[PDB]
């Protein structure tokens, strides 16, 4: 059947139509171990569970036991647990011989594994009087004792987390025992258990929990890697057609170039740095001139304007080189203050009365050295963390838990550093570089994520920013073309050229489809996207 | 320490380097990874599937750029090993997991002394693997140091020693370097710069200048620092020749070796292999020599007379603590402070024994020390029975009779003094545990109702409600033993020793009882003891004038606090 | 004063750096203080404070020949079992015929001590008889001093013999700690050979190089406040300053 | 609940027809989609692996499917295995050269035995020697083989040129019919000619006739200084107008000549680190040119582009037969860079190889899917073209020189200091 396997097809499907709740078509359609045991484990009658009902599963990775150490380990609830560890204790004296092939252990160490989530579920069972104490003592210190004993025995335990995991489970186990209100809060059901032990078989044996709909999701993904311009988000197709960029107001307002641009939380008015604030919603007429600045920024409620000028201190209408407001309603009307002499001052829009000044203030460390010298400032949407640039090419991050002060991590990247813009409303960030590269960094973990090329940038200062909601990223260039990559994948989707370098993007944070550029020719274009 | 620690810490670091002052931070260094060299002393540490390393590996690469325009989600680990294998060939299988024959895990112990033979960028030398092992230099299209500088201002001596074993009088040039590094043009075209403090073996002339014979086919040399009064010395085949430089405190340097393309040399440091040249046998005699220049109403102290508001204003005066024992004041402060000791904490026979010798062998100043002796021993006679009984009660483990006593003699300490109530249950809860050896029935039941007293009442702050929390799992964990004193691990059998409860009961309990009717508890005699080793490290850490000016010995480089005077 | 000046508190984050072992390691969940606030707000150290002053205590007992002292604090150390192992501890270090000596020299009887250096005695019997207020004096000094005189200039100029020294106490008390330092290092031999074959209970409570042939035999307390007052005195000599300690 | 009425319809198609009926109990979905929704999905999954390299040509059944787990590679989907080695009279290789056609190589050496000389091998023949050239006593240094896979062209060190049958350091032929046996010669005189390889006696110089950078499209960017008129070199355009400025600077010496597959793009490279492109769309035809009085140097040739790259080239490569407008070139310090010359553009970085002191060649292979390139060490350097990530790292020896076969899609061969010629086979895709 086509290319695929008609036994694994049939299978498939039989699952499928099981798990769907249908029972009389599945249940026709058929013109085992896994499922014994998971019945035994379901209904629950663990005092059944032998040994060759055990090692008779499928495991994932090795072998069978080789024929010589079942025959010992099949020599025929307290007792029946007693009598299992008793056999498997034999099994030791006999492999102190060291006769093993590296993998005759793997296998022996998974089943021994297996055995103790068993019996770690019995004993979890008992706190739903001096009963547990005699089950976890020897009916569980001998096997977890046996268990490290075989852990041990290999060359592939990493050292990192899969050398401490029998001393931390007897911890837990023994420290649930005095303390059994943690055992109430646990959801501790007979369900997670065969979760787990499913984890340990084999995944081409038994059909994984719901993999049609996995294969489902994954045609739809390839499906949207033809066009990236779609709503879907996870019958016939949702593919196959062409899409356009296309500008279409232009604002030849004057001679002088631009320097920065911003558009309002609520996608109503577009600020300019040439002051001057345009309506967006009424066919782009003036509407104001506010009366050098070098940065914008809008009040998170869209009400207040902030200007950042050159020499003179702060504006606001109705040394310093950026500025970042908070977004949580609790701490809302506060925002944070940059500048280029190693200072930060949170502060907010009364003109006065300031706050917490950085500039010297499951570990903790001494302080280090000084001279932060921030250049540009971000604040993540939940107010949890405060991002800062310096000059010598690392990020700051710091975080905030409550005012009504340490550093989490230090992102390093080398080169000499730009805009940040943090994305739109896991974590991410885009820096923009020199050397004719952008990086999208995690502050979170600290870890590069991937980089994107091809926009000509040096000795000068150019800005990016994200689009299409988190799907498309854009820069300008010294060229005076506009760059835009996808962003999942990398690749250049377009090279538009609106300016004859080019400065500043930006977006509406309301209005999914749609954009603006400004450069140094005196002008400032907005573009949208056809189909 | 125990009898595993010893034994691991000798084959790891060398000898001679724990006998100095330093040894102290590299007991910390090997204290902070105990149980995980435990665990791994069983294989797999004589001469992939990563998990963590992952990221770190990623941005290993991607710092080269040999990686590009692909996402760091969705990679192969092994396509990310097989890359790194290219540009790290000497991996050694252990990282991506993450006498001694031990391979480089010093990596992980941040060991802070040079280890081995750094290459350099070139390809004009080969080093086997090792860096100590076999040094090269190849035929050409060679000068090398090693990796780590030592620091000046946290050691004494330092020493090591090369072997040659090819020759083209051989044609090395070995020795320090002074560091402004990572002036060697001039290194690769002659033996040595003008910053280069070494001992050819062309003629044998020290560098930058008749000194001793050349060196040939198979010759072991060391060159050795020291730091008291800042010298460099070389010897050759056990025989230290004459030290070779001079007045060279207050720098930092790193061993440099130049080879000809005709030679080949084997270094050690000392980790593996051990020294000819005796090292220990030169320390020792400058510590002989340090302890030999410092050891060759008016008798009690009060608060110093400098301190106003924390400010110290010096008087300008030659020194500030006049005590001889020429003089006899010495004796004096010495007799009343331990006497202050003694009866500070039980022993009141001790101290009356001893008033009455030192009342016997004075013969017709030293009676004003007696008379005031006696007076302090007289006054202060009320606490000295409290805390005779309290020892007797703590010492029969009889915890709760104890609490009954402290309730019934001091009447409101424990109604609000929670921490202390805790730490005395806890400890009655511990001697019942030792005890029961079936009781198992109610020890579950004592534990459950002193956690829910302790834990379950939220009127108690909230860190000490979290700290109540990790000393009850911890004792709780001896129950799953049946002998826990010899089954159970290092610390939770700990829990259990006789040093915990009763030399920690009693000394938390004594302090308590002391601080709460407003009473100094410092015996001013640990006092002095710790004054003492932390002055020494405090003079230790800058490096300090030994007489007049900073070109004489520095004694205080010497004299390793603990195992050379605190233990006799 | 502008190197390093301290402060109390400064000063005692400087010294509590040092997390002594105290045989309890590998448990380190269990060093933290007390903040005991009523009497307000104070603080107490579970870490041991000192754990080997008890047996410098005994070394000093034991080599100023401190008796009484020297047998209770053995008692309350755990080394004293019966009325037989306190007479062999006595005449283990034989404090009791050291005690003796060194109190009568220092009582100023020389003749008696000596009936038990050797020129620095005789110098002070010579002392005696002089302050008692000759052909017998002659015949004496010739006989024992002739016999020594001939050994270099440094005696000849103590035998020639500031004026209120030569007749005071402390010139009949330092050869008396000299003498009894050189008993010291006489007998200890003799208790390493008997702990190491003989099988003792008792330790050895004593240890061309200096500090190996003459540092031992002398009251390890005396020596550390000696290195005390030497590093007090030192730290004060680079200009750096810490805080003394108070009573 | 969509999915329960195609999993009726495909149970109905597949042949359990009892249990479909059974299950009984938006536009009339057509014939076989699960079928293909599978295959599409097995198609994401292929994608999204990192090994694999697709092979330039479904019914694959080797056991390599099966939709139970996501399915992927462990090794390199691709293998690479060392064939041969031509270690016969090992003095120094510099240069090699395949044809057109797959039938012959062509070898630099470095005055080993009979001069000079350069030899060329048979191929079908077990690789067995076809001809040694004789030549001037001066290491000749570059190669080339004309687009009729017959003639031979060679360019040495000492000003001569010389051409075979079966100072110029530059030469490239033209590939279309439209203008047959015509060649490109570029020196580091600051020299470029248009020559024919049968009767040489000239066709049009350059240094002095082009019209630097067309000035502008449709003059937006105006930019005046001097504007010539539309005398300059061009059909009907439909593009704009790029004639614009007659500017000039010295010309800069040329150390490499490509052409397009088209004949409308010449490349050349410069010292100074520049690459400059022109456009002979409207030189006359050779028909035009044989009876015509048509005649240049009263003329000139537009500019199409000046792509600015930092330092200084070595050499650059054209592919063979995701824009078709592509070039690959080498430089120092370490980096292999991707431009599209038609638009002034970098698309990709390189990275891995040791590039210093010396002049070390790199080309594509595997039809257009691999990029290779020699180091300073002995080793040979392969990467993924699409994304630009290392893929290979052979041993070859420093090797100086790589060269794929433009006829056979699967070897290559390698050439450094020793004097070692080795074949590579590329298999297993």
């Amino acid at each position: 059947v086509g290319c695929f396997d008609k036994k694994q097809l049939t299978k498939l499907l039989i699952h499928t139509l099981k798990e769907l709740g249908y029972d009389s078509a599945a249940n026709q359609l058929l013109l085992n171990h896994i499922q014994t045991f998971f019945k035994l484990i379901k209904t629950g009658q663990f005092h059944l569970i032998n040994w060759q009902i055990v090692c008779s599963l499928p495991l994932a990775h090795s072998s069978p036991l080789r024929s010589e150490w079942l025959q010992r380990l099949l020599i025929p609830l307290f007792d029946h647990m007693l009598l299992q560890l008793q056999y498997l204790q034999q099994l030791m004296s006999s492999v102190n011989s060291s006769t093993c092939s590296d993998a005759e252990i793997a296998t022996l160490r998974n089943y021994v594994e297996i055995m103790i989530l068993v019996n770690r579920q019995i004993f979890l069972e008992f706190f739903h009087t001096a009963l547990p104490v005699l089950y976890l003592r020897k009916i569980l210190k001998n096997f977890i004792e046996i268990w490290d004993s075989l852990l041990v025995s290999n060359d592939q335990f990493l050292n990192e987390e899969n050398i401490f995991n029998p001393e931390t489970t007897l911890r837990e186990l023994s420290t649930y025992l005095t303390n059994p209100k943690l055992t109430a809060q646990l959801n501790l059901e007979r369900d997670h258990l065969i979760d787990a032990i499913s984890k340990y078989i084999d995944p081409n044996e038994l059909v994984p929990k719901g993999r049609l709909l996995h294969l489902l999701k994954q045609a739809i993904k390839y499906q949207q890697s033809q066009d990236i311009f779609n709503i879907i988000d996870p019958d016939n197709f949702s593919h196959d057609l062409t899409v356009t960029f296309q500008e279409w107001k232009t604002i030849q307002d004057t001679t002088d170039e631009i320097w920065f641009l911003t558009f309002s939380p609520n996608g109503k008015y577009l600020a300019s740095a040439t002051i001057t604030v345009y309506d967006v919603e009424q066919d782009f007429k003036i509407y104001k001139t506010c009366v050098s600045v070098l940065y914008l920024m809008f009040s998170p409620d869209s009400r207040y304007l902030v200007a950042c000028p050159f020499s003179e201190d702060v504006t606001i209408y109705d040394r310093v080189w950026c500025c970042d407001a908070f977004h949580t309603a609790e701490r809302a009307g506060w925002m944070v203050v940059g500048s280029p002499d190693r200072e930060a001052i949170v502060h907010s829009l009364t003109t006065k009365e300031s706050l917490f000044s950085l500039k010297g203030r499951w570990q903790y460390v001494e302080d280090d050295e000084t001279f932060p010298r921030v250049h540009d400032v971000k604040i993540s949407y939940d107010d949890k963390y405060v991002l800062l640039m310096t000059h010598q090419g690392v990020i700051d991050v710091y975080d905030f838990s409550g005012f009504p002060i340490p550093r989490i991590a230090r992102l390093d990247v080398g080169k000499n550093m730009t805009c940040i813009s943090l994305p739109l409303n896991q974590h991410l960030v885009l820096v923009s570089l020199q050397d004719n590269e952008l990086q999208m960094w995690d502050y979170k973990e600290n870890i590069l994520i991937q980089k994107y090329f091809g926009q000509k940038q040096q000795h000068f200062i150019i800005r990016s920013c994200f689009a299409y909601g988190n799907k498309l990223v854009m820069s300008g260039s010294e060229d005076g073309k506009i760059y835009i990559w996808d962003r999942i994948r990398g690749n250049l989707v377009s090279v538009l050229s609106g300016h004859s370098n080019c400065n500043v993007v930006a977006s509406n944070p309301a209005d999914k489809e749609m954009f603006a550029s400004g450069g140094d020719d005196g002008k400032i274009k907005i573009w949208k996207i056809s189909r | 320490m125990d009898d595993v620690d010893r034994e691991f810490i000798n084959c790891l670091f060398p000898s001679y380097l724990l006998q100095q002052p330093v040894a102290y931070d590299l007991w910390i260094l090997y204290l902070q990874h105990r149980k995980l060299f435990h665990k791994l002393k069983n294989t797999n540490l004589i001469n992939k599937l990563t998990a963590l390393t992952r990221k770190e590996i990623w941005s290993k690469l991607m710092n080269l750029g040999v990686l590009g325009t692909i996402s760091f989600e969705a990679v192969n680990d092994d396509y990310l090993i097989q890359v790194y294998k290219y540009f790290y060939p000497d991996v050694n299988d252990f990282t991506l997991r993450f006498n001694s024959m031990i391979p480089d895990i010093y990596k992980i112990l941040g060991y802070f002394l040079p280890s081995r033979w750094q290459a350099q960028p070139n390809n004009s030398l080969q080093l086997s693997q090792d860096g100590i092992t076999h040094l090269q230099p190849n035929p050409d299209y060679a000068v090398t140091w090693a990796n780590k500088s030592l620091p000046d201002n946290k050691l004494t001596i330092f020493y090591y020693e090369i072997k040659v074993l090819s020759v083209t009088n051989s044609n090395i040039v070995i020795g320090y370097k002074l560091v402004e590094n990572e002036s060697i043009n001039k290194c690769q075209k002659y033996g040595f710069d003008l910053n280069v403090f070494g001992y050819c073996g062309f003629d044998g002339l020290i560098t930058n200048s008749e000194y001793a014979k050349p060196f040939g086919r198979d010759d072991v040399i060391g060159c050795g620092i020291n730091f008291i009064d800042g010298s460099i010395f070389f010897t050759k085949n056990g025989i230290h020749l004459g030290n070779a430089f001079t007045d060279l405190n207050d720098l930092e340097f790193v061993p440099y070796v130049a080879l000809r393309p005709g030679n080949s040399i084997k270094t050690n440091f000392g980790l593996n292999e051990d020294f000819v040249f005796d090292i220990i046998g030169y320390q020792d005699k400058w510590k002989s020599l340090a302890y030999e220049h410092i050891c060759r109403l008016k008798f009690l102290l009060g608060e110093d007379n400098r301190f106003i508001d924390g400010k110290l204003v010096r008087p300008d005066v030659n020194n500030i603590n006049n005590l001889s024992v020429d003089d006899g004041s010495l004796p004096n402060t010495l007799n009343v402070m331990i006497n202050d000791y003694l009866i500070h904490e039980g022993l009141v026979d001790v101290a009356k024994g001893f008033l009455k010798d030192l009342q016997k062998d004075a013969v017709n100043e030293s009676k004003d020390v007696i008379r005031h002796n006696e007076r302090q021993i007289m006054k202060e006679e009320r606490m000295v029975k409290i805390r005779q009984e309290l020892r007797y009660l703590i010492n029969k483990g009889q915890i709760s009779k104890c609490i009954n006593y402290i309730d019934n003699e001091i009447p409101d300490l424990l109604k609000n003094n929670l921490e202390l109530v805790f730490e005395l249950k806890l400890a009655n809860y511990l001697v019942m545990i030792k005890k029961s050896s079936d009781e198992i029935e109610n020890l579950i039941l004592k534990g459950q109702e002193l956690s829910n007293e302790f834990i379950y009442d939220t009127k108690i702050p909230q860190s000490l409600r979290d700290r109540f929390s990790g000393q009850l799992s911890n004792v709780s964990a001896l129950l799953a033993y049946s002998n826990p004193l010899v089954e159970a691990p290092k610390e939770i059998s700990g829990y259990l020793s006789d040093e915990y409860l009763q030399e920690r009961l009693f000394q938390v309990s004594n302090n308590t009882i002391l601080t709460f009717l407003h009473k100094d508890s410092e015996c001013a005699l640990e006092n002095v003891i710790s004054n003492t080793r932390a002055m020494l490290s405090t003079l230790l850490e800058y490096n300090a004038f030994g007489s007049t000016n900073s070109s004489d010995p520095r004694y205080y480089k010497a004299i390793n606090f603990d195992e050379d005077v605190l233990n006799l | 004063y502008g190197k390093k000046c301290f402060t109390k508190e400064e000063w005692k984050e400087q010294v509590a750096k040092y997390s002594a072992m105290g045989e309890l390691y590998a448990n380190k969940t269990i060093h933290y203080p007390l903040k005991i606030q009523p009497n307000g707000f104070a603080t107490i150290q579970t870490t041991p404070i000192e754990p080997t002053l008890p047996r410098l205590l005994l070394n000093y007992f034991v080599s100023m020949a401190y008796e009484d002292s020297s047998i209770r604090m053995a008692k309350e150390l755990g080394f004293i079992r019966n009325n037989k192992d306190i007479a062999v501890f006595n005449d283990l270090y034989k404090i009791k015929e050291r005690f003796h000596i060194k109190h009568l020299i220092k009582l100023g009887r020389i003749n008696e001590a000596m009936e038990e250096l050797h020129f620095k005695l005789l110098l002070l019997n010579l002392i005696e008889m002089i302050r008692s207020h000759i052909l017998n004096l002659i015949q004496y000094s010739q006989n024992k001093l002739a016999i020594k005189a001939s050994s270099s200039v440094k005696k000849m100029q103590e035998l020639e013999l500031s004026l209120q020294n030569l007749y005071s106490i402390s010139l009949r008390s330092k050869i008396a700690d000299l003498v009894n330092e050189k008993l010291l290092k006489f007998i200890h031999p003799r208790i390493q050979f008997e702990i190491s074959n003989n099988n003792s209970k008792f330790p050895d409570l004593l240890n061309n190089n200096y500090y190996s042939s003459e540092f031992p035999y002398e009251p390890r307390l005396t020596q550390i406040m000696k290195l005390w007052c030497w590093c007090e005195n030192q730290l004060h000599h680079n200009q750096i300053g810490v805080p003394r300690v108070e009573n």
